[PDB]
């Protein structure tokens, strides 16, 4: 049993700008522009987004400092080919199709060099709204062996692309685990907000300035007796309850208490003396 | 069906009055300040369970001891009245 | 300074007739008022006016593109109207 | 039956534990505790701390739904309380 | 200081309305309530509010993910609802 | 006559990290990438772990301070020559199977670089969670020369792997005393915790401000006689029964006593006078 | 059966009243403080063995020692009647 | 009978030895102490530490379950007593 | 400080019923108990508790494998079960 489900808003608009930011840098490495095609953002298990990884195909560690844990990135084997043919220069009319074979030390290497420039992109993108420092950590070959899930059934987040220059196309994935982001579910979730200038907390104390004119209805409590329905039902009018000794009043607003007070009798009405405000802190 | 209910307890509640006041007011508000309520002196009490209407009744003091007497059932069609306002 | 759920109010457009005019008007009838398509919208809480905005959808789901804190000035030109 | 209309709070429960004190001391924010209920027993339902019925969850329309599966049974009560 | 052993409790959702609703529904009906798939669960003790966590199951045998000790500002809310 | 039984979390855990470890260290040895297969815990006694072991294989023994007892390794004859070929880059493709042919010079000197390779490496990820030094104290040859339980009955736990490099296969084991873990045998039940910060303490006491809202059943007892249930069916009502003078009243909840009290008449009410807390330490 | 039963020894356990409290209130009190129990002065007390419901009574000092003397015998009906609260 | 349904504590226990407090100051907490009956004698059975009946555990259902085997007979509990 | 022989004990076990469930359970009949296979026993001396350990047989005879002095901590639960 494990369920998880939610809405997001802010991380779509950064999976943008980091695409953006990605494609230009791609464009200044190899004298080309691509182009990238962000995927719906994904929500599923660690296991179903393993069975739906290409087998084969390269996994990379980044951790996320100081939240615990790593985050993982992929890259497709056609979108190596493609990206170090076009570093040669090669058309790519004629491409090869590797399966099983790991990649050459040359291949592992041009994958550095694109791990390298995706970690600076999403670096400068994610620290454009939240300072968190993205740190390499280990690449991987085999999705059983990059284990970062406690569990196959832990609901990860995965962000797809669809890069391709010209002709030549591929995909990649960025998955992350739901856990390194819980602690800030609820950033995700808001849209991002701009300004955040001085006047913009003042422009907070004017929303302030609006809400000292609100309207409140107190609610008063004297007793407050557990019974049972079936005396209620053979209570008749003019039935007396006995109640103990009211020695102050709660007084709250749709049931937040806000302080305590007692009664007495002032021209003619019944009126309150209040002792104090409820201060929680 | 009714037998198996019958022997369940519930809760109640009584209030006093109502004020129309604002944070201003109450943030004017110090120790000791007096407040009163629309419910008039010696004015029957509402009587609610979990914010459901019920009833009517007044304390008396019955053997130095506080008790609420209860004096009329809500029928439907002046609680209906009554939410009418 | 102590914090407290309290109830809005969002308030779309607001005419001056008689409730016959839309008492013969049956089900299925359409009114317009003085809301027309564009200006924003303001924000009241319980039934007392905070600020301006206007209101847009997302995810199937109303959501308020609030601007700024209503002044006094306006405030009284929309009481007045 | 005048008062028939009146909404009530139910309540449902996994299971208890007998915890003391020290337990939740060394217990982090972040630990994990069994219960007494094993896995795949129908939940306890009660209201307003009452007991009533039990019963078993299960994922119908995308919703927690519990599916009410015995009644008060008051030989059954006075046993259950008797413990 | 000195310690003894106590009673828990955990609550799985509240909703408000009559018992003849499910009263009139025979055993083996199924009714869902605020409880969804996903959002955390609550622990008291002897009926009194503690922390927020999720509940799992190991070895056939429930275990709950406990979060975080519940604050005041949240418990005001819960307690309203 | 000899029974145990339990369920453990925090070891397999710590087996799974430990096979990574591991898998990553042949790697860099062997400049081949490994797989670990890591087998379900054993718990089995002493004699039916020797019945199972496949003779001849060698068996090794690591001292765990300070805990008394000595640890137990073994490795299969095919691991060894699958990794001692690997070492001198042999296919594999032509294996020989040695049987009661004790190991030679060089053989046992390869098995010494596995048993210190494999050291380190449970080392450091016991030390992750609980610093236990490991140290090597004696290979063996057969396990009936290890007689390291007290008993052949005495139950022992077992951890199996399946390690494979390729085409080439092997299996070892890591089997332990139950002794060895009695003192810890709580921890090892309970599974892993992180955080442990200044803050997570903290967070054990936001949970005690928790507690402090908390509902508590006093039990007052008075006399506490011992009768005879003929006497009690004989017992009619109005019977009276004699008491001791009650100097003092406990009082418990749920069993624990907390204090002792003098009752006394107060505002017509049974009431007691509490004298002072129990303390047991 | 029932004769091999009756020669054997039990225990009984009397208790005074019940009030609801917690471990602040318990760390508030201090030496000598006093605190009351549900049990009006005069009620008879309630008698169980092992924590089962037996009877009731009252203590009663008939020559100079305290002495209780039982009045009731719990009946199934009641016995339920007074758990199902 | 009308106090028929009244839960009883039992109490079963090895052997005893008749042991001076000079033995266990020098028995340590891991030492081991014999008893009086022989092995395979079918374990004496008590409840609220009054003798009742005797009988052996075996090993049935995964649980210790005690057989049992005499009755109290009176003549013997006092043979018993008599020692 | 003078030393004197006394009485031990050692129990196997506690459970809750009425001896009638036993009673109509004539000879030959099998019970089980609390006390399962691989926990420890406790150990009392004229019916007062000292200390937990197992049991093992040596020669055809009883040899308890004591452990540790019992607390008061868990001697309060094990008086309350």
């Amino acid at each position: 049993r494990r369920v998880v489900r939610e809405r997001l808003q802010a991380l779509e608009i950064i999976n943008e700008r980091f695409a953006r930011q990605f494609r230009m840098g791609l464009f200044n490495l190899l004298r080309r522009s691509p182009d990238i095609t962000v995927g719906a953002i994904r929500i599923q298990p660690y296991h179903e987004f393993a069975r739906n990884l290409p087998v084969p195909t390269n996994l990379n560690l980044i951790h996320l400092k100081p939240l615990r844990g790593t985050g993982l990135v992929v890259f497709s084997p056609s979108l190596v080919f493609i990206a170090v043919d076009n570093l040669f220069g090669g058309d790519g009319r004629f491409p090869t199709k590797v399966e099983g074979r790991e990649f050459t030390h040359t291949e592992q290497r041009v994958i550095n060099r694109m791990l390298k420039l995706a970690l600076e992109g999403y670096s400068d993108a994610w620290k454009a709204i939240n300072p968190l420092e993205v740190e390499y950590v280990r690449s991987e070959m085999q999705v059983k062996f990059t284990n970062i899930t406690t569990s196959p059934n832990d609901i990860v987040v995965n962000t797809p692309f669809h890069v391709e220059i010209g002709n030549l196309t591929g995909e990649f994935n960025i998955c992350l685990p739901f856990s390194m982001i819980e602690p800030l579910r609820e950033l995700l979730v808001n849209p991002p907000l701009e300004n955040s200038r001085h006047e913009d907390q003042n422009w907070r104390d004017n929303l302030v300035r609006q809400v000292q004119h609100s309207e409140l209805e107190l609610v008063a409590n004297f007793a407050d007796i557990p019974l049972r329905l079936s005396q209620i039902l053979k209570l008749k009018p003019g039935d007396v309850l006995p109640i103990e000794k009211p020695d102050r009043i709660i007084a709250h607003v749709d049931g937040v208490p806000v302080l305590t007070s007692q009664y007495g009798t002032v021209n003619g009405q019944y009126a309150l003396r209040v002792e104090h405000l409820i201060n929680p802190i | 069906d009714i037998d198996l209910i019958m022997d369940i307890p519930v809760k109640l509640t009584v209030e006093l009055g109502r004020t129309r006041m604002t944070i201003k007011e109450l943030l004017r508000l110090t120790q000791g300040s007096v407040v009163a309520l629309d419910g008039l002196a010696g004015e029957p009490l509402d009587i609610l369970i979990n914010g459901y209407l019920i009833a009517q009744g007044e304390v008396v003091v019955v053997a130095d001891k506080y008790g609420v007497r209860i004096t009329d059932i809500i029928t439907p069609s002046e609680r209906m009245r009554r939410l009418s306002r």
